């Protein structure tokens, strides 16, 4: 799995890849490791498939009890915090989790918190997470720049899972992306790495060391 | 079943009213009269001692004046028993407190803590509430010296000069007419025991039928000391006072 | 003194009937079920002119599908509110669906007979219960602190209630649009209210299977109200 | 947790054209040593059911004290308790399955392997296995622990699938199973030679034969093996 | 009088008045008629409405695919009451793989009930119920009281004028207990009992309710257009 | 079951009166003349073994009783009542004392403690008040010798001699003109016994009368010798024989 | 434990008890709140029956729930310490769980959920307490004023009072104060809260208690003097 | 020290068309090299037109698809007889599973049946809970002899249009129940030759509009 998530101009985009593991048995190719926690916030999914999928659908339905409760959105801040108190309360029981909660509100401006099982809640610009965080962070950290273009970005967050589904054994499948903006999260398609490799290769002059 | 017996402390009357509390009042009323006078340099704590009789070991007796800690004490008015179940809850918070910030308990935190006790047995439990008033002397480097009182409902509030327990229409008329606000506690001994001497319902006034405390900064240099009097220096300051 | 939970010779519970009476003395609050929609009216009954009205929330939202109007003692209200929008919730999240307008105003109706000597009394106010639901589309509910509910075309719930429903007796029919049921609850608000109806005393919401629950603005009612007026003056 | 301390070995069952026969040797095992003779591993539940029990032998008393309940409860405001509201085989299997099932749950399990055998009210032949895992399956022919291994593959050249039941009559089904007993004293170290064995036929009804013994050993061809290889 | 502050209270004569107000309830609510042949046993129930402009209260309650009841009191007590039914039925099932006994259903509502007239705090259920089932024993028709007195019958009722259609199955025992194989005609006779305890108002297509359970026929409930074939 | 008595059946009456307590005391009124009387060198407590029959043994009827080998008590009022008290306060002397410090504990605070599961039963829900006033008598390192009276409403009070019960108005003027600061054992024993035989009506010896000391250290009664810091129990009940002989010089 | 249901309907509907309630808070010293255009005050009565007293030291009539928001008080002063408590407990749980300090309707809305749960919950009374609550909700500058009352229903309020004679200065308020033009600065804020308490008060020296609260976490209480100086000028102008 | 986990081999198989949805398992059930039964039932009706699986641990896989039956029931009893969906089943049992989430049913779930529009679908669950709609699963002993099996002949993975050269994707027509089925039966008959817990019968539950149908086949029993 490989998961990441950054911070620009046009709000947030996020990435994921699509493959699951046991061992070395690839179990899935077409697993979706962004979850929906509703029309405006966005989680991914790394280390427990469950821990994620479980508590961040629980997520969605408190932030629907605060919006139903205050009459306003709820901020990514206590979003997040939500989730992060919760996981600290079974903490030592064994979950496993490594999220990135992103979100976009008027009085935060395009948010990203890093949650994880043993309670850390980081606030940042840009968070990788999974056994091919390397590969993607070294692609990001080149190439990252606050006045990309949305067609950027997205490449950006695309060619980046690309880096590490290639070199990683435990990431592939397919690129999800998702850019978040202020009126909610928009999706942009799923994208075999299989031909997206082939097709970025070509276009790109990039991976001479693959025979193609 | 049990509800029959139920006398259901904790009701408000058709006036708005809490029953108990308001007995418990007049139950306190009954009680012997406790003085507190504020001054600039201490605090007084003066108060009488109920009927006594000749066979009363006084210098080992204590019903009136109880140590919290050593910044604060408190005169009673009531039922002693009830008071001494209170009396050794705030000594604990006290210790808390001190345990926990290392350092000694303001003297309203206290206080607070206590009226909030009193408080909860007049709107939950359906026991009854403790038949007690207190008045609070106490020094802290905050507000310095601080004179309080509680009664039964729970409610405190801060004095100059106070008195609970008999007479005390009369007795906080006679404070308001001799205090002024430059005293000192020469001047507040006196005054405390004169106004006793008035209001009492014995015949005279003597050390046998006294309890009293001051707490002073007259304490070498920059502490307070708390001296509870006892039955000999109780009739000296009568005699002194010339009031014997 | 008596039980709480004590039946009169006549075979009612006595606390549930004094419960009614408390309702009794309420504002009123009118419900229209159509084919287009239900919609919502309450009387907001400002105790002064310095209150302000919009803080006055007899209209509430339990889910997007889901809206309730109370009326008698509207603070006792919050807490069966607060469970009815973790029960719409807790089912979606159980179930990845919205939950059956019944079986939501079922779980509310749950809570009314959990009183003794559990709560101390039972609920002192009545819910007006509608919404939207695939199986059996627009439905209005009336829930009382008995723990009995009734399914409704219309109803009043109030202290104008009973010369209410019979005018709401007369005039519903199976066939009404949304547009025609909103003037007849402001019409009947109207009717059976002290004070002049205004869009600051009274309230319209409504429930549709496309836009959901919407309390409406007082800028909208206000219109609807310059509707009315002048359709009554027409004849 | 636990572990076992005096244990019985196998039970084996099978199915035949009009009911069912179940078989365990009266061994209660104290590790290697022999140490109890007369122990009772079958035990009836009614007059259409016999549990069969293998493993821990205190838990199997405790089991049986719960069938012995299990009857008692049964009768109680029930006028038809010995005629259509009587005790089903079924009935009595879902019961302790459902109990061996919540004991593993637990982490303290009955460490014991339960073959129910009986005659259903309709006829039909029951036969259903569970242990301390709260494992269940049936089939033709059930054994546990040593009779897995070496009776089953006897009793299934009988009764190999379902349409072979009809066709085996209780003479045959008895045989096998008597044969297969055989065996397993030839082969097992924790077995002994004397067994009971319970026949359930719908018919019939129940037929329990107690103090059976192995017979028609082989042993004779011993004298001629001399050695381990080399010696004469 | 003095005595019927609570159900903890026994009065002079021996009685429980909260326990008789608690009955006194049933007989406001509104009919409901059972009864049963060899083959399947009929609930029929006449619902009764607030308004014109409300739905009609539902009566009959399914327990389990071989058992369910008919209401006549206090709804929300019969949610409860039907609710341990169901729990009991899927306990047997579960935990037995056995359908539970309908005499013993009788008897579990029996003692639920009675907790309630012995203790302090609580109160008798204000509801009766009439129970259809088919067992290993054939068709069976119980009635319930919150008294907790549990009986096995042919036919009954319930509910305000109940008489009338008592009397009618009192007369009518020998014939509907041989209608067997033939559930319209179970039903007829049901629809004819409860007919006998009707004023002012008659039998609609949403004021009928009817229940069926039987040899090879699961606990099923007919409302709507379902009995306009029997009005 | 369960008590669902929760709520207090001591309350206050309009006129400030808590009515349970006031029957409480008007019980002890009725109840047999008790005393104590503080000497310089000891204390003396009594009171009359008023034997409901006489085919009752009334030594297996213990009216004063030893709740540490310092302290002495006796009561008027109802006797079950004071024998619960009795066990309530020898075993709250060690666990709340004994079990923490490794002594017994002063007179005062074993009285303390007393006085306090007193108060309780006078607010704790679903009871009534102890209906008796304790006499306790005791000695301690550092405060000496000392008597205390606790009253129903867990009031304590010390006092150099009094007495309570029936005849306790008579017997503390009595006690009023005789009491001195100077006053020996002896003398104080002597001064029980004259003011005691006012208030019994029959029989006045050492079989009819319940008389004990809290005085030396008794080394007889220690039970083992070898450690000298151990002296043994103050606390000594007067035999029959003891009082009797008194009654002669009397 | 104690279970009794001590609030509990009558015959004609009523719970007496919260009715009761509503009695002492009658009694209680009277309280006022004024929200101007860009401002909240609360004034406060003190009754003189009370000289000797420690003003230093003796409980405020005005307590901060947190740094932005207000409660003042009528009825029972021990019961208003146990909200008061609750409610800055819950200020503090607020900021520590969503990251953001509670809006003033909020803090209301928990204050008077837990006035009405003291009205069907076994074995206690309701609270004698009604309150007035004020502030500005965090990064906002439209003044708040809510009431919550025994029963536990609460509302907005342009202007409130509550308390002993609070018919009078609720009487003085309605034909005052003007919805379209709020008192625009501070000082006709207080101008209008001390006149309404004239109405009732008796002597304007230290009976009456003035709290003024602005945007972004500015609250101070006026003292005697600055108070002294209102009472002056508003007899000054009664004498034509 | 006691295990009170188990497997019981056995393998399944979920394949989803367009208007029809399989549930297929072997019948084997096993403990380590023994045969327990050759004909164990492993996949279920379990009402409302959806079938069910849990494979691994027999024991969980009993209490699971028990407990959903049930779950099934109560939701007809607590929602006015409201057909269960399969997407409303697969949420549901999430909650089941994760509720043991730190003492796991030791299985792997798989359910079958229609979604809303009509359309086939399956689910696919791990042991504590976390779950994806799927077009093509198998799960137990032989799953990864069979998934591979299925990329490659309902997928067309790795398959391209001869004489393009890998160019043009070989296109991903419809497969009709008959194709699918054959396409089971092919990859239970392969794995039963190549594992050892896989063989003795073939148990196939489908799932139309019309309902649930049940077909069997015999595998080699070695
Ligand atoms: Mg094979």
């Amino acid at each position: 799995t490989t998961t990441l998530a950054f911070r620009f101009q046009g709000g947030i985009i996020v990435a994921v890849d699509s493959r699951a593991t046991a061992g070395n048995w690839v179990a899935s190719q077409t697993v979706k490791a962004v979850i929906e926690i509703n029309p405006f916030l966005l989680g991914t999914m790394a280390g427990g498939a469950a821990d994620c999928q479980f508590w961040e659908t629980w997520l969605g339905s408190q932030c629907r009890l605060h919006e139903l409760r205050e009459k306003e959105r709820i901020s990514v801040a206590a979003a997040s915090k939500i989730l992060s108190n919760l996981v600290y309360q079974y903490k030592g029981a064994g979950l496993s989790m490594g999220t990135m909660i992103c979100g976009y509100t008027r009085k935060e401006g395009p948010t990203i918190y890093y949650v994880d099982s043993d309670g850390t809640r980081l606030k940042g610009d840009i968070f990788c997470v999974g056994s091919g965080q390397t590969f993607a962070y070294g692609v990001l950290d080149s190439n990252y720049k606050w006045d990309l273009s949305v067609e950027d970005a997205l490449y950006l967050g695309k060619r980046s899972i690309l880096a590490a589904a290639h070199r990683d054994a435990y990431s592939g499948g397919s690129v999800n992306l998702y850019h978040v903006t202020e009126d909610g999260w928009i999706y942009h398609g799923n994208h075999d790495v299989g031909e997206l490799f082939w097709k970025v290769k070509e276009e790109e002059g990039s991976f001479n060391n693959v025979i193609g | 079943g049990s509800r029959r017996y139920d006398s259901r402390t904790t009701i408000f009357s058709p006036e708005g009213r809490l029953y108990q509390v308001e007995y418990a009042l007049e139950s306190i009323s009954h009680a012997g009269t406790a003085i507190g006078i504020m001054a600039s340099d201490g605090i007084v704590l003066a108060a009488e001692r109920k009927v006594t009789s000749t066979l009363l070991e006084q210098d080992t007796s204590t019903e009136k004046l109880y140590k919290l800690n050593d910044k604060i004490a408190v005169a009673v008015a009531g039922l002693t028993a009830d008071a001494e179940i209170l009396i050794n809850t705030a000594r604990i918070h006290a210790q808390n407190y001190l345990k926990t910030y290392n350092e000694d308990i303001p003297v309203e935190i206290l206080v607070r803590r206590l009226s909030d006790i009193k408080q909860g047995y007049t709107q939950h439990g359906g026991l009854r509430p403790f038949g007690v008033s207190f008045i609070y002397a106490g020094y802290d480097d905050r507000y310095g010296y601080q004179l309080y009182t509680s009664n039964p409902s729970g409610n405190y509030t801060g004095w100059k000069a106070i008195s609970v327990g008999a007479n005390t229409s009369a007795a906080q008329t006679l404070l308001q007419m001799d205090y002024k606000d430059d005293m000192k506690v020469d001047d507040a001994i006196e005054l405390a025991l004169k106004t006793l001497s008035k209001t009492t319902d014995s015949s005279a006034l003597t050390y046998d039928r006294l309890e009293f405390a001051t707490i002073r900064k007259g304490a070498n240099d920059g502490e307070v000391y708390q001296k509870i009097f006892k039955p000999q220096e109780i009739k000296d300051i009568l005699v002194k006072t010339g009031i014997t | 003194d008596r039980g709480v939970s004590t039946f009169s010779p006549e075979g009612r519970l006595f606390q549930v009937e004094y419960s009614l009476e408390a309702i009794k003395l309420g504002s009123t609050a009118i419900g229209i079920a159509t084919k287009e929609g239900v919609v919502l009216g309450v009387e907001k009954r400002a105790t002064s002119p310095l209150l302000e009205s919009d803080s006055i929330e007899k209209i509430v939202e339990i889910d997007r599908h889901i809206g309730c109007a109370m009326s008698g003692l509207t603070a006792d209200a919050r807490s069966m509110i607060e469970h009815a929008r973790t029960a719409a919730v807790t089912h979606n999240l159980y179930y990845d669906e919205d939950i059956n307008v019944e079986s939501l105003t079922q779980s509310v109706c749950d809570l009314a007979l959990r009183f003794g000597e559990l709560m101390s009394r039972p609920f002192g106010v009545a819910l007006l219960i509608a919404g939207h639901d695939a199986d059996d589309g627009y439905q209005l509910f009336h829930a009382e602190p008995s723990g009995t509910f009734y399914r409704y075309n219309a109803k009043a719930i109030g202290s104008g209630s009973e010369g209410a429903q019979a005018e709401l007796l007369n005039e519903w029919h199976s066939s009404l649009t949304l547009k025609e049921a909103e003037l007849l609850v402001l019409k009947i608000l109207k009717q059976v209210m002290e004070e002049k109806l205004d869009e600051n005393n009274a309230q319209l919401s409504c429930i549709t299977k496309q836009d959901g629950f919407k309390i409406y603005d007082n800028e909208k009612t206000a219109e609807l109200i310059k509707e009315l007026k002048e359709k009554e003056a027409a004849e | 947790t636990q572990q076992p301390i005096v244990t019985g070995t196998s039970v084996i069952s099978m199915k035949y054209d009009n009911g069912v026969i179940i078989a365990a040797d009266n061994l209660g095992s104290y590790g290697s040593l022999l140490r109890f003779n007369g122990v009772e591993r079958l035990i009836p539940v009614g007059d259409n059911t016999v549990v069969g029990i293998s493993g821990d032998i205190s838990d199997m008393q405790h089991i049986e004290r719960l069938l012995k309940d299990l009857v008692t409860e049964n009768a109680y405001d029930n006028p038809l308790a010995d005629a259509e509201e009587a005790l089903e085989p079924s009935y009595i299997f879902e019961y302790l399955a459902t109990v061996m099932y919540q004991r593993r749950s637990k982490m303290n399990p009955l460490w014991n392997a339960i073959i129910v055998a009986g005659v259903q009210s309709n006829g039909d032949q029951f036969l259903r296995y569970v242990n301390l895992l709260g494992v269940t399956y049936s089939s033709p022919t059930l054994a546990t622990g040593f009779g897995a291994h070496m009776a089953n593959p006897l009793l299934r050249k009988v009764v190999d699938r379902e349409s072979d039941i009809p066709k085996t009559t209780v003479q045959v089904a008895e045989e096998a199973i008597v044969n297969a007993m055989r065996v397993l004293y030839y082969r097992d170290a924790r077995s002994s030679r004397n067994f009971s064995l319970a026949i359930i036929d719908k018919n019939t009804g129940l037929t329990f034969k107690k103090n059976l013994q192995v017979e028609n050993m082989k042993w004779d061809f011993a004298k001629d093996i001399k050695g381990y290889g080399t010696q004469k | 009088n003095n005595y019927d502050g609570d159900t903890v209270t026994f009065s002079p004569t021996g009685r429980l008045f909260q326990v008789e107000y608690a009955l006194e309830a049933i007989k406001q609510g509104s009919v409901t008629v059972g009864l049963r042949s060899n083959t399947h046993a009929v609930l029929v129930a006449l619902k009764r409405n607030a308004d014109e402009l409300s739905s009609y209260q539902k009566k009959i309650i399914k327990c389990d695919e071989h058992m369910g009841l008919s209401l006549a009191g206090l709804a929300p007590d019969a949610r409860v009451l039907s609710n341990y039914l169901r729990q009991q039925c899927n306990y047997s099932s579960l935990v037995f793989n056995r359908k539970l006994a309908v005499e013993r259903a009788g008897h579990l509502l029996c003692d639920k009930a009675q907790k309630n007239t012995q203790s302090y705090g609580g109160r008798p259920y204000g509801v009766g119920l009439l129970i259809i089932g088919y067992d290993k024993s054939g068709a069976h028709l119980l009635e319930f009281q919150p008294s907790g007195n549990v009986t096995e019958l042919y036919g009954t009722a319930i509910g305000a004028r109940s008489q009338g259609a008592k009397t009618y199955l009192e007369r009518t025992l020998d014939t509907f207990i041989k209608i067997d194989g033939n559930p319209d005609e179970l039903i007829k006779a049901g629809v004819e009992a409860i007919s006998q305890s009707l004023r002012d108002e008659s039998l609609t297509v949403d004021n009928l309710s009817i229940a069926i359970v039987g040899k090879d026929t699961p606990f099923t409930i007919y409302d709507g257009e379902a009995v306009a074939k029997y009005i | 079951m369960t008590d669902r008595y929760s709520f207090s059946l001591t309350t206050f009456s309009p006129s400030g009166k808590l009515g349970q307590i006031d029957y409480a005391l008007t019980a002890v009124k009725q109840g047999v003349t008790s005393l104590g009387i503080k000497a310089t060198n000891g204390v003396v407590i009594a009171t009359e073994k008023k034997s409901s029959s006489p085919l009752a043994m009334s030594e297996t009827l213990s009216k004063v009783s030893l709740l540490t080998p310092d302290i002495g008590a006796v009561y008027s009022g109802m006797g079950p009542d004071y024998r619960v008290l009795v066990d309530k306060s020898r075993k709250v002397a060690h666990t709340s004392y004994k079990r923490i410090y490794g002594e017994y504990p002063p007179t005062k605070l074993l009285v303390s403690e007393v006085a306090k599961i007193m108060q309780e039963a006078t607010q704790s829900g679903g009871v009534r008040p102890f209906g008796v006033s304790l006499l306790i008598a005791g000695h301690d390192e550092f405060n000496g010798f000392s008597l205390y009276q606790v009253d129903p409403s867990g009031s304590y009070f010390p006092w150099k001699a009094t007495a309570i019960g029936k005849g306790s108005v008579a017997a503390k003027t009595f006690l009023e003109k005789r009491w001195n600061d100077e006053l020996e054992l002896e003398d104080a024993i002597h001064i029980a016994l004259l003011t005691l035989k006012e208030s019994v009506e029959g029989e006045f010896n050492g079989d009819t009368i319940e008389l004990a000391i809290i005085g030396d250290e008794n080394p007889d009664l220690l039970g083992y010798t070898g450690i000298p810091t151990d002296k043994g129990p103050r606390f000594r009940k007067l035999t029959s024989q003891e009082i009797n002989d008194r009654l002669e010089a009397l | 434990g104690y279970d009794r249901a001590l609030s509990i309907f009558s015959p004609d509907g009523h719970i007496f008890q919260v009715e009761y309630a509503l009695e002492a808070v009658k009694r209680g010293t009277c309280a006022v709140g004024v929200k101007g255009k860009n401002c909240v005050v609360l004034g406060c009565e003190r009754r003189s029956t009370l000289k000797l007293q420690d003003t230093r030291i003796t409980p405020s009539k005005v307590s901060k729930i947190d740094s932005h928001v207000v409660l003042s008080f009528s009825g029972l002063n021990a019961d208003s310490r146990i909200l008061i408590e609750k409610a800055r407990v819950e200020a503090q749980s607020h900021r520590l769980t969503l990251e953001d300090p509670v809006t003033v309707e909020y803090l209301t809305r928990y204050v008077a959920g837990v006035q009405q749960r003291y009205t069907q919950s076994g074995g206690v009374r309701p609270f004698g307490v009604s309150t007035l609550i004020a502030g500005f909700d965090p990064r906002d500058d439209e003044p708040k004023l809510y009431q919550t009352e025994p029963s536990g229903i609460y509302s907005s309020w342009s202007a409130q009072t509550i308390g002993r004679n609070s018919k009078t200065v609720r009487e003085f308020l309605e034909k005052n104060y003007d919805r379209k033009e709020p008192p625009a600065t501070v000082e006709e804020c207080v101008k209008l809260t001390v006149r309404s308490l004239l109405e009732v008060v008796q002597t304007g020296a230290k009976n009456i208690e003035i709290t003024v609260v602005k945007p972004d976490s500015d609250i101070v209480a006026l003292s005697s003097e600055e108070i002294n100086q209102y009472v002056t000028q508003i007899e000054q102008e009664k004498q034509e | 020290q006691f295990n009170p986990y188990g497997d019981n081999g056995g393998t399944i198989l979920g394949i989803a068309g367009e208007d029809f949805a399989v549930l297929a398992g072997d019948t084997r059930n096993i403990t380590d090299y023994s045969i327990n039964s050759r004909y164990e039932p492993k996949v279920f009706d379990c009402g409302d037109n959806i079938v069910m699986s849990a494979n691994g641990f027999a024991a969980d896989g009993d209490a699971l698809v028990k407990r959903f039956k049930n779950s099934v029931k109560w939701y007809h009893f607590d929602h006015n007889d409201k057909k269960l969906s399969i997407n409303s089943a697969a949420r549901n049992i999430q909650h089941l599973l994760y509720g043991k989430r730190f003492f796991p049913y030791y299985v792997h779930t798989i359910i079958a049946g229609l979604d809303e529009d009509g359309k086939g679908a399956v689910y696919s669950f791990d042991p504590v809970g976390s779950y994806e709609r799927e077009q093509c699963r198998a799960g137990g002993a032989a799953a990864s002899l069979i998934m591979p099996f299925l990329d490659n002949q309902v997928n067309f993975k790795n398959q391209y249009e001869p004489g393009t050269n890998g160019k043009v994707k070989k296109p991903l027509k419809y497969l009709s129940v008959e194709e699918v089925i054959k396409l089971v039966r092919d990859s239970f008959t392969s794995a039963t030759e190549r594992h050892i817990q896989v063989g003795d019968g073939l148990e196939i539950l489908i799932v139309t509009k019309d309902g649930v149908r049940k077909e069997f086949y015999e595998l080699k029993r070695d």
